[PDB]
């Protein structure tokens, strides 16, 4: 999972 | 037979661009999770409450991974791409997550 | 990635009740056939242009049978149930059928 | 097949 925008 | 909504919320649907390494918009939209009793199916359907065009029509599958990144930002990985929703409010985020997790429980 | 509409028309979506032997409403709605390039998928999505609720979200499958009963009434059998659309105009019916048949051609 | 349409 990537970091939230 | 028909589509039965189990939740509704305002959010900005975005796709995580692994290449640009950035989070990009898929195009606020109205998000709903519908259920098909006549198929025991759940879908995430996002409509542009402006021109009422559907931006997303996603089937929450059996092994989906829903992640609540922040109180107003949640994402989910299918198995080949990650989606995220920038909610318009924590409350709507709380509402959509309860449905989602619920729908996933059933999903299994 | 996103949902791309390939046609839009006004119709009253109904299900043929083999038991009551009558044609019954699934609940005019806006009908659109969307395509997912990132999945080569086609769907018939009907939204209540009143309360903007989705009434139908049907995947036009590989061996679907589309029948144009009348210039303003068309139907299609999945393999266990038949759907029909009472259009609002012959023109919108002509439009929706060309898309449908086209989508079905690709479907094969 | 498909039944007769309404009307």
């Amino acid at each position: 999972f990537p970091p939230p925008p | 037979m028909s589509e039965q909504s189990i939740c509704q919320a305002r959010a900005s649907v975005m796709v995580y661009d692994d290449t640009s390494k950035k989070w990009v918009p898929i195009k606020f939209s109205r998000i709903n999770i519908y259920h098909n009793t006549a198929s025991s199916t759940f879908r995430v359907v996002g409509v542009k409450l402006q021109d009422q065009q559907v931006v997303i029509n996603y089937s929450i599958v059996k092994g989906l991974k829903y992640n609540q990144a922040t109180p107003t930002f949640h994402q989910w990985r299918d198995a080949r791409q990650v989606y995220g929703l920038n909610f318009a409010s924590k409350e709507e985020a709380t509402t959509f997550s309860n449905a989602m997790l619920f729908a996933l429980n059933i999903m299994n």
